[PDB]
């Protein structure tokens, strides 16, 4: 599997980075949405994880969404593909 | 055969799951019929509990508790309580000398069981407390064949600290010797618990010097750090599913900096009953933090922070708070102070918690406390290593950098990468 491997990108920035995963690994996407001292900000992080488990949790006024993926270069935020 | 074992002063009471507090039935050496009367199950493993020094000459209240925990965990096993109370209620250096005779009585009893009923010594686990760990070790050295296990529960230190291997617990006494050191406070030879590693795996909870929940607020107060070794072991018997992890480290100081949180080739092990019976050339001295009460388990994290500034600033004895948020739960306002906080310098440190937060998501960092403008450091990333899960996690600032200002708003960091170490 090939996943996009990017650290905290601004909402409207595309991940140009990739990584061939290890065995049993899936594509994960972590989206953080919430208020900053620069306004309401959306970030996205992507990587090869050993066991991905989907979750949506509001943590101290920050919506944190983790999603999971089995197809190559599929860890793209919903607002991009 | 009773004539051949008449000189033995130690008594061997075979307790049951329904009757854990009293020495009701005795396994009398040389009287094979007593083994049947007490209903010893020849198909099951044997746990021999050996008490320590007793100022009152009667069982300390931990004995029915351990016996209860051993039958809960292993219901078909045999829990024998070794009674050497008269030898244990003497001036300490007298009682400490008696461990050689109690050891001899224990070995002769183990050998009589082997000889009379072909009982395997590979099915014998000796659990000795304080003076009892030394007598367990002396016993182990005198068996015809090695016993499978000896668990030393904070073995006694005075007169044993400089004692040679035949006179104390040593790794040679059983196939596997595991030790829990919980009251090593004092200078060598003047510490209640033994300081020196005496097993194959020597575990030092909270540095081993003293235990949490034991600062002030029969002689129960003076002994809780010593006796915590039994309760740490009881807790391991009661939680087979969630063992407490111990980590091999160069020193207790390096473990306090979060430097030793690795599981690669027995650098981590289970504290207690579920320990992986790994023998090594040199003993692995291991460390962990614990709670003050049962369930004792905590979660250990190493936190690495690079503090970036414009101008060259140095601040000493600075107090901070760290909040960790996961998928399961959270653990907020965890305090830690740093001796020096400099510009463009990285700091590592251990953070621990009783809370199972799960998989980390968010990290909040607060710098605790006009003639001067409040100092500050720009922080882009925080790396975290989780010992229990064996995961290297990276957190990065929500914006380009998270400004950490003294007495101001906390810096917020979200997870941007995960890696499994295995
Ligand atoms: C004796 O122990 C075995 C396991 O070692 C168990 O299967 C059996 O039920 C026990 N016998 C009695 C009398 O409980
Ligand atoms: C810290 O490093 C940055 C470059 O990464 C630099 O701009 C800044 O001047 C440095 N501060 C000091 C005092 O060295
Ligand atoms: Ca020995």
């Amino acid at each position: 599997l090939r996943c996009y491997t990017c650290k905290s990108l601004p909402r409207d920035e595309r991940c140009d980075l990739t990584q061939d995963c290890s065995h049993g690994q899936t594509c994960t996407t972590l989206i953080a949405h919430g208020n900053t001292e620069s306004g309401l900000l959306t970030t996205h992080s992507t990587w090869c994880t050993d066991s991905c488990q989907p979750i949506t949790k509001t943590v101290e006024g920050t919506q944190v969404t983790m999603t999971c993926c089995q197809s190559s270069l599929c860890n793209v935020p919903p607002w991009q593909s | 055969q009773r004539r051949d074992f008449i000189d033995i002063e130690s008594k061997f009471a075979l307790r049951t799951p329904e009757d854990t507090a009293e020495d009701t039935c005795h396994l009398i050496p040389g009287v094979a019929e007593s083994v049947a009367t007490c209903h010893f199950n020849h198909s099951s493993k044997t746990f021999m509990v050996i008490h320590g020094w007793t100022v009152t000459g009667m069982y300390e209240s931990w004995v029915p508790k351990l016996v209860a925990a051993l039958y809960k965990r292993e219901p078909d096993s045999n829990v024998i309580v070794v009674d050497w109370l008269s030898r244990a209620q003497e001036h300490y250096p007298v009682s400490a000398g008696y461990t050689k005779l109690v050891g001899q009585d224990v070995a002769r009893f183990i050998n009589w069981m082997e000889e009379e009923f072909n009982y395997p010594l590979d099915n014998v686990h000796l659990l000795g407390y304080s003076l009892g760990a030394h007598a367990a070790g002396i016993a182990g050295s005198l068996t015809n064949k090695k016993v499978n296990r000896i668990t030393g529960l904070d073995p006694a230190g005075p007169n044993f600290e400089y004692a040679e291997a035949p006179s104390r617990l040593s790794p040679d006494d059983a196939d596997f010797v595991d030790v829990l050191h919980t009251f090593t406070r004092g200078s060598p030879g003047r510490s209640i618990g033994i300081q020196k590693p005496v097993g194959h795996v020597d575990i030092y909870p909270n540095g081993g010097t003293f235990q949490p929940g034991c600062n002030i607020g029969v002689d129960q107060l003076v002994k809780c750090s010593h006796e915590r070794s039994i309760h740490l072991f009881i807790d391991s018997l009661l939680n087979e599913e969630n063992p407490s992890k111990a980590y091999r480290c160069s020193s207790k100081e390096a473990f306090e900096k979060g430097l030793c949180l690795s599981c690669r080739k027995n650098r981590c092990n289970n504290l207690g009953y579920e320990i992986n019976k790994v023998r090594a050339k040199r003993s692995s001295k291991m460390y962990l933090k614990t709670r003050s009460q049962m369930p004792y388990k905590v979660f250990h994290y190493q936190v690495k922070i690079h503090f970036s500034g414009t101008e060259s600033e140095t601040h000493t004895n600075q107090a901070f708070e760290i909040s960790l948020y996961g998928t399961v739960a959270e653990s907020e306002n965890i305090p830690f102070t740093l001796p020096e906080v400099s510009t463009n310098k990285t700091y590592s440190f251990l953070i621990y918690t009783e809370v199972d937060i799960g998989e980390l998501l968010m990290l909040k960092l607060k710098w605790k406390s006009d003639w001067w403008s409040s100092p500050g450091f720009a922080i882009q990333k925080i790396r975290v290593k989780a010992g229990e899960t064996q995961k290297k996690v990276i957190f990065c600032s929500r914006e380009k950098v998270s400004h950490l200002q003294k007495g101001k708003a906390p810096a917020v960091f979200v997870k941007c990468h995960d890696k499994s170490l295995n």
